[PDB]
RNA sequence: AGGUCUGUGAUGCCCUCCGCCCUGGGCCGCACGCGCGCUACACUGGCGGGGCCAGCCGGCGCCCGCGAGGACGCGAGCCCCCGCCGUGGCCGGGACCGCGGGCUGGAACGCCCCCGCGCACCAGGAAUGUCUUGUAGGCGCCCGCCCCCACCGCG
RNA sequence: ACGGAGGGGUACACCAGACGUGGAGUCUGCGGCUCAAUCUGACCAACGCGCGCACCUCACCAGGCCC
C-alpha cells in the first residue's frame, strides 16, 4: 500500500507531481511568525493533507481536525509558551481543490 | 491464534501471532529509526505473521512495549521443551526487561512544590 | 612511581564526616585512607608506601 | 423495550441491591472532587484539605427497597 | 563581483549579508515587509546583498512607494486609517518622527491622560509602577 | 580506572539501555562505558534528558577518531578514560588513594566537562570538542584539559599531606 | 495571652441608631528596600516545511474572515526528519511605545489579533535554598476563583 | 530549663554531587510615600497568605432616597 512508502517521500514526490493567490502574504499560523520559505509548499502542504486522509478511510476528518493536526508553538512572549491552531480558510480551500457526507469529506 | 501484551509505562502493546506489522507501519519504518535496532535486537540475537497495536504514553514506551511483546509472542512458540527453557535464559543474558514488564510509575504530587522531592524555597528575611 | 597493592579487609569510615576507609593493603599488611568506594578484593594505585595509617 | 438505571455512592450498598436485583430478573465510576484551604482565615502553613467522592452507574437494558440508591428508567 | 554597500534611505547597509533581513537595516521595516516586497518585485529573497542591480532596487523603491497599488495587503501596511489624511499610508522612511513628534504635539495640545504620563515619562497603559525601577 | 569497572562486554549496540543501574551501590561497575559517558553528556539544566541527542554525540566523534588517528573509535575511549581519574585527594588535609571504581567515575565527567566549557559561545561544535577532547587524553597531552587537571590534583595531594 | 469577632441566626460586654439602597471614584495610585516567581542571556541554539506518540477525562460539522473573531447546524510539547542563518546584542533576548481590527459587558480602564517600534541583559558580590527512581530537571496539559483575563495554587 | 559539661543515638542536616536563588526586565504581595479615600489582617511558625478588584463583592471616599 502507501503505508509501505515514507510520508517524507510521498509528501515532497506527489506535490513534484501537482492554486490560489492567498498563497502570497498568508503564514501557515498564528504560531509561525513567518510566512514559510520554500514556495513550493504550498504543494507540500496540499501532498501532506491527502497523505493524512487517505489513512482515514472509514470516519470523516474534517478542517478543524486539520488545523489541529498542523499545530505549534508561540513564543516571544514573556509568558510560559502555549500551544495554537493554524489557519483554517486555507486548509478548507486546499479541501475544495483536492474535492475536485454526514460531516466533513472523505477519500473517494 | 496467538495472544500476547506488552507494557511500558502508560503503553499497552497487543500481538496477535499466527503461523510484521506495528501500527500498520512495518518493522523497519517505525518512527524512531535510531531506535529501531533497539526494536530488532530480539528478532537478530535469537519467521511467523504477527501483528501488533500499541497506544499510551510516549515513542520510547513504545518501542519497549512492541519490542518486549514480540519477545514474548516467539518465547510462546515452542512448548514443554528445553528450547521453551533456553530462549528466555539468553533473552535474560540479554536483559531481563526482555521478559517481565517494568514496574516503575510516576510518584504522585504534593502541595508546597513542584514535583514529588522538590519544596519551594525557604526565606528567613 | 605508581606502587600497586591490593585491600584485604575494610576497617571502617575514618572521616569524621564519614569519607574515608581504612583499607588493610598487601608480603606487608600496610593500612591506608581511601576517599571512595572500595569493596574486597579490589585495587589501589600507590604513590608510595612509606607511610601507614595512623590508628 | 426497558431502560434501568440504578445509582448510589456506598459501594457496598451499591453491590448489594445488583445483588438482590437479580434475585428477580460504558458507564464506570466517576468522582466529585475539592481542595480547599484547612483553616478559616489565611494563618500558618499552606496545608490542603482534598475531597472526594465517587459515585457508581449500573446499567440494565432489560429487554431490596435501600434508602440512599437512586433509579431512573428511560 | 558584489559590492559591500547598499547606502540607502540616509542609513548605512553592509552587504555579505542576506538581502531580506539587511534591508530591516531601514527603520520602519521588518522581516515581513522585505520578504512581501522582494518577491513580488520578482527578485530572489537571499541570494546576498551585494549582487542587487539598479533596476532591481528600481522595482524595489516602486514597490515600496505604493504598496496598496501593487496588492500589498491593508491590514499589513502601517499607517493604517491616520489622522492626517484618513487614508492608509505606507510610512516606510525616516520621517516617522514627524508623525510621532507632530502626535506629541496634538496631545500636549488637548491635555490627555496618556500624553501628560508622556511628558512625566512614565508608564501610561494601566502598568502599575508600585515596583521600584 | 582498571578492568573491573570499564564494562565492554555487557552491552546493546547503542548506548541506549533503559533499566536501572544506582539502585544497587557496585551496580553501575557492569554499565556499558560507551553509555556510562552518554548519560553523562545529558547534563545542564538545558539538555536534563535528551538521550537521542547525546546519542547523535558518541556515535559521530566516532565518525572523527577513526579519520584523524585511524584506531577503532572505542579502544581511544577506554583507555582516554583511565589515563584520567585522580590518583590521591587533600582531605586537616591528609593525602589518600583514590577509589578504583571513582576514578572509572570521575574521569568520565572530566573528558565531558571539557567539551561542555570549550563548546559554549563557539562556532566550532560541541561533539567537536568532546572529539579532540577525548583523543587528546589519549596519548596524554595537557591540550586535553581532563589529563590537565589530574595532574593538578596529585601536586596537591603529595604536596598536603 | 500565636492567627481568626471582617465567614456565618457562635457570642458576652461596650457604641451606633455605623441600618438598606442609588450614581461616581479608590483599594490597581509611586523616587524608593524587601520576598515568592516568569521570560532570558543562544549553535547541546533560533527559524521554515513534514512525521507522530500521552494521562488527570473530553463535543464538533459548514462557512466566512490574513488573523482574532462572526452567521447558521448536528453528535500536546518536547523529540525525529529535511533544509536556512554563521559567533555579529545577529535571524539571541521581547520590555516600552504608535495606528488599526475584534470579544465581554448597562457600561472598558479588562482581554485577543495584525503591521511597526527592538529596552535591559555576555551567566551574575557579600550571602542563600532544595533534592536519593521514574526521583532532580526539561516539556506541555487540565481544574479552581472567573462577564473577560494566570506569570498563582490543586493536580 | 539551660550549660563554649561528659556519654549514647539520629535526619538531605552535612559529606559526594546535582539543580538552583541573590546580578537584568517583568507579574504578584509587604513596607514607606502620596492621596477626598488609596479599607484592613498577619512581621522559623507575616510577606502568589485571608480562592480571579471596571459595576456588585467593599469594609473606604463625594453625594443622594426609604423606615
Ligand atoms: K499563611
Ligand atoms: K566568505
Ligand atoms: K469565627
Ligand atoms: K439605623
Ligand atoms: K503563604
Ligand atoms: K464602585
Amino acid at each position: 500500500s502507501v503505508t509501505r512508502v515514507p510520508a517524507d517521500v510521498f509528501i515532497n514526490s506527489f506535490a513534484a507531481h501537482l492554486c490560489p493567490a492567498f498563497t502570497d502574504y498568508v503564514k501557515t499560523g498564528v504560531s509561525r511568525q513567518y510566512a514559510p520559505r520554500d514556495a513550493d509548499w504550498f504543494y507540500i502542504k496540499a501532498a501532506s493533507v491527502i497523505r493524512h486522509f487517505y489513512i482515514s478511510g472509514s470516519h470523516s476528518i474534517g478542517v478543524a481536525g486539520l488545523a489541529r493536526k498542523y499545530s505549534s508553538l508561540q513564543k516571544g512572549k514573556t509568558t510560559p509558551h502555549h500551544t495554537k491552531r493554524a489557519s483554517c480558510k486555507v486548509i478548507r480551500s486546499i479541501v475544495s481543490q483536492f474535492l475536485g457526507g454526514e460531516r466533513g469529506r472523505h477519500i473517494s | 491464534t496467538v495472544h500476547t501484551l506488552g507494557k511500558k509505562k502508560n503503553s499497552v502493546a497487543v500481538a496477535f501471532v499466527k503461523a510484521i506489522l506495528v501500527n500498520n507501519v512495518p518493522l523497519a519504518l517505525v518512527r524512531p529509526e535510531i531506535l529501531r535496532t533497539k526494536v530488532s535486537e530480539p528478532i537478530m540475537i535469537l519467521g511467523l505473521d504477527m501483528n501488533i497495536k500499541v497506544a499510551g504514553g510516549g515513542h520510547v514506551s513504545q518501542i519497549y512495549a512492541v519490542r518486549q511483546a514480540i519477545s514474548r509472542g516467539v518465547l510462546a512458540s515452542v512448548k514443554d521443551e528445553a528450547a521453551r527453557s533456553e530462549l528466555r535464559a539468553k533473552l535474560v543474558s540479554y536483559d531481563r526487561q526482555l521478559v517481565v514488564s517494568d514496574p516503575r510509575r510516576c510518584e504522585a504530587k504534593k502541595f508546597g512544590g513542584r514535583g514529588a522531592r522538590a519544596r519551594r524555597q525557604k526565606s528567613y528575611r | 612511581e605508581p606502587i600497586n597493592a591490593r585491600v584485604i579487609e575494610v576497617l571502617g569510615r575514618t572521616s569524621s564526616r564519614g569519607g574515608i576507609t581504612q583499607v588493610k593493603v598487601e608480603k606487608r599488611q600496610i593500612i591506608r585512607n581511601v576517599i571512595g568506594p572500595v569493596r574486597k578484593d579490589d585495587i589501589l594505585v600507590l604513590m608510595e608506601s612509606e607511610r601507614e595509617a595512623r590508628r | 423495550k426497558y431502560t434501568i438505571i440504578v445509582v448510589g455512592k456506598d459501594l457496598k450498598l451499591v453491590e448489594r441491591y445488583v445483588k438482590s436485583i437479580v434475585k428477580e430478573g460504558r458507564a464506570p465510576v466517576r468522582r466529585l472532587t475539592i481542595t480547599t484551604r484547612k483553616s478559616p482565615c489565611g494563618e500558618g502553613t499552606n496545608t490542603w484539605h482534598r475531597f472526594e467522592l465517587r459515585m457508581y452507574k449500573r446499567t440494565f437494558w432489560v429487554t431490596v427497597v435501600i434508602p440512599g440508591i437512586q433509579v431512573t428508567v428511560e | 563581483d558584489y559590492r559591500d554597500l547598499l547606502r540607502m534611505f540616509n542609513t548605512n547597509i553592509q552587504g555579505k549579508v542576506v538581502l531580506e533581513c539587511a534591508l530591516v537595516g531601514i527603520k520602519g521595516i521588518g522581516r515581513r515587509f522585505a520578504n512581501v516586497a522582494l518577491k513580488k518585485a520578482n527578485i530572489d529573497v537571499h541570494k546576498r546583498a551585494g549582487e542587487l542591480t539598479a533596476a532591481e532596487e528600481d522595482a524595489l523603491m516602486k514597490v515600496l512607494e505604493d504598496p496598496l497599488s501593487h496588492g500589498i495587503p491593508a491590514w499589513m501596511l502601517n499607517r493604517n486609517n491616520d489622522f492626517e489624511s484618513g487614508k492608509d499610508m505606507h510610512i516606510l522612511v525616516n520621517t516617522i518622527a514627524s508623525t510621532h513628534r507632530a502626535d506629541l504635539e496634538r496631545l500636549r495640545k488637548t491635555r490627555c491622560e496618556r500624553g501628560v504620563r508622556h511628558h512625566h515619562n512614565l508608564k501610561v497603559r494601566g502598568q502599575h509602577t508600585k515596583s521600584t525601577g | 580506572s582498571l578492568e573491573a569497572y570499564i564494562s565492554i562486554d555487557n552491552h546493546s549496540f547503542v548506548p541506549h539501555s533503559a533499566g536501572r543501574w544506582s539502585a544497587k551501590r557496585f551496580r553501575k561497575a557492569k554499565c556499558p562505558v560507551v553509555e556510562r559517558l552518554t548519560n553523562s553528556l545529558m547534563m545542564h539544566g538545558r539538555n536534563s534528558g535528551k538521550k537521542l541527542m547525546a546519542m547523535k554525540t558518541v556515535g559521530e566523534a566516532f565518525e572523527l577518531i577513526n579519520l584523524y588517528t585511524g584506531k577503532n573509535p572505542v579502544q581511544v575511549l577506554v583507555d582516554a578514560v583511565a589515563n584520567s581519574g585522580p590518583r590521591e585527594d587533600s582531605c586537616r588535609r591528609q593525602s589518600v588513594d583514590v577509589s578504583p571504581l571513582r576514578r572509572v567515575n570521575i574521569g568520565i565527567y572530566n573528558i565531558a566537562t571539557g567539551a561542555r566549557k570549550a563548546a559554549f559561545r563557539k562556532v566550532r561544535p560541541f561533539a567537536e570538542c568532546l572529539a579532540e577532547e577525548i583523543m587528546n587524553a589519549a596519548a596524554g597531552a595537557d591540550k586535553s584539559y581532563a589529563i590537565s587537571q589530574r595532574n593538578s590534583v596529585e601536586r596537591i595531594a603529595v604536596s598536603n599531606r
